[PDB]
């Protein structure tokens, strides 16, 4: 089995940070992705990162988001600044490891 | 015949270290294959698998969320 | 020994062949890599290449998908 | 740039075929897909597969539509089995070299 | 043209390594044998020279 | 990068007229030479063997003419 | 029917907890095979390369040295 | 709500067929090792066995080679 | 115990087998091999082939007598081509199956 | 690369011991044996010890040498007593890893 | 004889698993609804015993 | 061990008849117990209705009556 583990809880009226670790397995990882979610409500994608460290994202954020990665520490970084209210979600990061997928605890990020 | 004779003997043994000493080149860049290639054959196995999920985790994510949201939208009816 | 040159002449030509022909193998096992060498460069790129915009479909099909999902809660409760 | 000059659909009621050609690039396959779409609505997919002989299909076309493979011509095989009402529909083929993906006509399926 | 330039460099190099290889085995060993084959031949030199007084003091 | 094997080239045949051709221009040297040396065997074994046979030609009357 | 909806609620988290619980055995054991047997295939090869030498080495020690052995000691003619 | 329990039913009923479809193929993998377990013990030994008979004779065949090979010492010298 | 009933010689001058049949264990071939033997004298080895398609030759017999396998029936292939004089003399096949041995007849081939 | 170690030279008039040990490649050993060199002269095996560690020597240490293994501490070792001063000879431990030879330096044993 | 008794301890053992496995599921879930069918029924069992009270004090 | 596996078969059947047993003995229990609970759900929805319904049936006397 492999473990993953979040990070990067917050709030301000502006502030943030996230990060998503993983202690094993590491950088053994093809595609890995983002995700919030609505409180009571559905799950989906919000940030990427590749093998080659591509850069796209969910049409919501584009300039708005900026993602990276380190091969070595096994923690993607994500930048978050100029909130709106709205954007307030649950959010998971995501990893796919031999085909298979890979959620773990999950968190929130609120502004407001 | 004795400086003939010692010649053709020290002659010898310089080649068979050369039939060494190209043997030993082979056994090693040889080498550099059975493990070089073999493993780099795996990582294109281990490639291999998200190319097989990322469609199955569409499958449902294209049909299923599109065959009754566009449905659900259907408020124009 | 008058013969024993004789056959000590032949080691001294055996032994040359044996660097002629064990030569010619590693003539032929460096390209045997290096031609596979320009072969498993395409390939990754063609295949990670085809997955490089496949997240860019997997997340932009799914901005019809969030951006209009967001209207059903006006009128589902 | 690949030439899928698809064929191979009907319009009637018993058993049918969506066969994609070839032009070029005799199993330079990578991902390779369908969709189709219902008009007044824009596309979707109906079955996809990929060059290691795992295929996956989407709920509908379960047990009633086959997609499989063919290397030998370059021509992947989407049989049309038990065709059902609602099968009714405009289809049309897939394909992605390069990363620039390609495009073709398809035909129009209607069995009632 | 980047493979047209490449397609002589294995090419070149491989006359050249071959006559790098073939020239200075070609030239050593035989190079060794020539200066023991003066040796060998020039020390027995005297052996005449050395004979030539020896026939000529009894004869 | 392909440029840089287009300056190999001109170095490379500058490495044969120089390094290449001293072993070539060798070559010419030591069969010159062993020819005469070889040669020259043949001839001082001639010229060995005329007075190293005169030797026992010569010698043999030391001991026939004391019994005299 | 309040305790009735809420029974099936209840009802299926469980047999939904088996769906792992009876895929989390099924992923353990299913690993057993692909690293024991694979190498376990792999001493066949490397206890292979003994039965090509001992030929090989006794190749030369069966033949030759009974070649000109027996020969050497004919003696009796 | 009132068919909400229908719905929920059949989930009640689907979840259970995949325990019972899954438990299967556990079953199968079982005897996919066991009766595989018993050729893996057969091979080595039947593969070992004729190595361990066959020192034995690349060992005793040289006996002759060299209990006889002491005697051209008296003739050849 | 097999019955290697052995067969193929001749007693010739231009083309000639050593062909050593099966009786049962169709492959179940480890370490198996061949010996011939001049009159007067005990036996030797002329060809020995191993399960795992390597095959290797005394001197003489080089570049003259060929040893293949044919595991669709277990039946050695020997072949005896350009008989030169010296190859007068007196075969058999071997086998070794549960450690214990196993012998046959072979014949005499003479060729001058 | 493998490499071998010898060890185990003496004289007596009767006490003796041999050992060849190894640093690498450890217990990675199919089939390795032993020999003796007879000066100025060939050589030949004279003990062996296998990867099931069965029994069997040269015909002229029947019941004068026993040998046995360590499977950890790669070092064979074999039992030297009742010396006759004819054993003398130049002993040399051996090893074919992956179907290749490998020798070592070389020792010898006398006994006067 | 070995895989004769062996033959059938793969086999008697599976029928037992089979057994085991399925009676522990099939007792377990319905004697937990059992009795919160019983509280869920003898709770409003005191519901008529409440109204007939509440239907005798008028009537 | 074969004989070990022997033993097992005595003991294996030893405890089919022990909670083997005992858990087919306990579902015996559950369903005559569910079908005297179940039928009676109905008796007493049949015994409840009748007097939720008089209920309705004999209270409307209430406030008709207090009209006089």
């Amino acid at each position: 089995e492999v473990q993953l583990q979040e990070s990067g809880g917050g709030l301000v009226y502006d502030s943030l940070r996230l990060s998503c670790a993983s202690s094993r397995s590491i950088d053994g990882i093809n595609i890995m992705r983002w995700y919030r979610q609505a409180p009571g409500k559905q799950r989906g994608m919000v940030a990427v990162v590749t093998g080659w460290g591509s850069t796209n994202y969910v049409d919501s954020v584009k300039g708005r988001f900026i993602i990276s990665r380190d091969s070595a520490k096994d923690t993607v970084y994500l930048q978050m600044n100029n909130l709106k209210p709205e954007d307030t979600a649950v959010y998971s990061c995501n990893a796919i490891y031999r085909g298979s997928e890979y959620w773990g605890q999950g968190t929130q990020v609120t502004v407001s | 015949l004795a400086k003939s004779a010692v010649a053709q003997e020290k002659a010898l043994k310089r080649a068979e270290e050369r039939a060494q000493q190209l043997r030993a080149r082979l056994d090693a860049m040889q080498e550099a294959q059975d493990q070089v290639r073999r493993d780099h054959e795996a990582k294109i196995a281990e490639l291999q698998a998200t190319i097989e999920r990322l469609t199955s985790e569409a499958a449902l994510a294209e049909g299923a969320l599109e065959a009754a949201r566009r449905d659900r939208s259907r408020l124009q009816m």
